[PDB]
């Protein structure tokens, strides 16, 4: 029981995780590099510092990680080796965290309500902010879902802490990485 | 229509994904607790008022100093929680939490919440403090942790029984009005 809704809620975040970053790309991005519209000079040719990282962050979960949790579904126990297989990807993470705190000073001072406008235009419930934290905070849960796991899976379950390892390391990076 | 930014923040211990799970869905999800709460928003009235309710979860960032203040900037208000059965989150709420939110945030206001009310007069509970040398939080314990974190509020809940839960976020979106 346990370790199959840990899989499930681990599954249904991961589809809605890349669905909330296709959204932000294709909403809050594609309105600055798309010339629909003008952009205060403010943040003109800036979507790197604002979006940082989070593309290719997009790309890594959309093209490879939710379809490999996906063939462990059945494999709740040796989900840990997935966050293994891919540990390097989650490096990028440490690149984004990084960038966060210009993102958010960038927008603050310089974005005026071009974002909020966006928003109310699209009718999205979540603000660019709300998005650009999304990253951060999924990185930090991946090592919470392990430890539940850990918590009901036989000692046949170092395909856990040795990803549990990997998810605790990223994060910590990417701390250790804050100014 | 008034948009509130409110971030949960507190020691693992609080059951501060429950606590959102549960306020947000009016039922304690029992079988299962969810390690997941995404940022939420909905349309409240309060004192007849429309108000949208925003409302960030920080589990997993309890070890990430540096991570955490990522979320902080432009919250309208905080819940600093701790556990009414764990004094070491407590002692956290001066220790930890109340300095970080002050640091980044130091004019927004601060509910102070003690969760897990139901468990205050748990007889397992209690005993298994005794053989700590612990006893649970009090009410003026939370008065007085409070009034030294400038908190607007200290108010007590249960997720479990879903009593004081409504009056948290009620008096966190009446901390901004
Ligand atoms: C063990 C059952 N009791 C609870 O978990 N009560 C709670 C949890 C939170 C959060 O607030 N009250």
């Amino acid at each position: 029981r346990k370790k199959e809704f840990i899989m499930a809620e681990l599954l249904q975040t991961e589809k809605a995780y890349v669905r909330d970053l296709h959204e932000c790309l294709e909403t809050y991005l594609w309105e600055m590099t798309s010339g629909v519209e003008e952009i205060p000079p403010g943040i003109l040719n800036k979507e790197h510092i604002i979006f940082g990282n989070i593309q290719e962050i997009y790309d890594f979960h959309n093209n490879i990680f939710l379809k490999e949790l996906e063939k462990y579904e059945q494999l709740p126990e040796d989900v840990g080796h997935c966050f293994v297989t891919w540990a390097d990807k989650f490096q990028m993470y440490v690149t984004y965290c990084k960038n966060k705190p210009d993102s958010n000073q960038l927008i603050l001072e310089h974005a005026g309500t071009f974002f909020d406008e966006i928003q109310q235009r699209h009718g999205l419930a979540n603000s660019i902010s709300s998005y650009l934290i999304k990253p951060v905070q999924r990185v930090t849960k991946y090592q919470l879902l392990l430890k539940e796991l850990l918590t009901c899976c036989e000692e046949g379950k170092g395909e856990l802490k040795d990803g549990l390892e990997v998810m605790l390391s990223v994060p910590k990076k990417a701390n250790d990485a804050m100014h | 229509m008034q948009a509130i930014k409110c971030v949960v923040v507190g020691d693992g211990a609080v059951g501060k994904t429950c606590l959102l799970i549960s306020y947000t869905t009016n039922a304690f999800p029992g079988e299962y607790i969810p390690t997941v709460f995404d940022n939420y928003s909905a349309n409240v009235m309060v004192d007849g008022k429309p108000v949208n309710l925003g409302l960030w979860d920080t589990a997993g960032q309890e070890d990430y100093d540096r991570l955490r203040p990522l979320s902080y900037p432009q919250t309208d208000v905080f819940l600093i929680c701790f556990s009414l059965v764990s004094p070491a989150s407590f002692e956290n709420v001066r220790a930890k939490w109340y300095p970080e939110v002050r640091h980044h945030c130091p004019n927004t206001p601060i509910i102070l919440v003690g969760t897990k009310l139901d468990l205050r007069d748990d007889k397992d509970t209690i005993e298994k403090l005794k053989e700590k040398k612990l006893t649970p939080i009090t009410y003026p314990q939370g008065l007085a942790m409070a009034k030294e974190i400038g908190a607007v509020k200290y108010l007590e809940c249960s997720a479990l029984t879903q009593r004081g839960l409504k009056t948290v976020f009620d008096e966190a979106i009446r901390a901004v009005l």
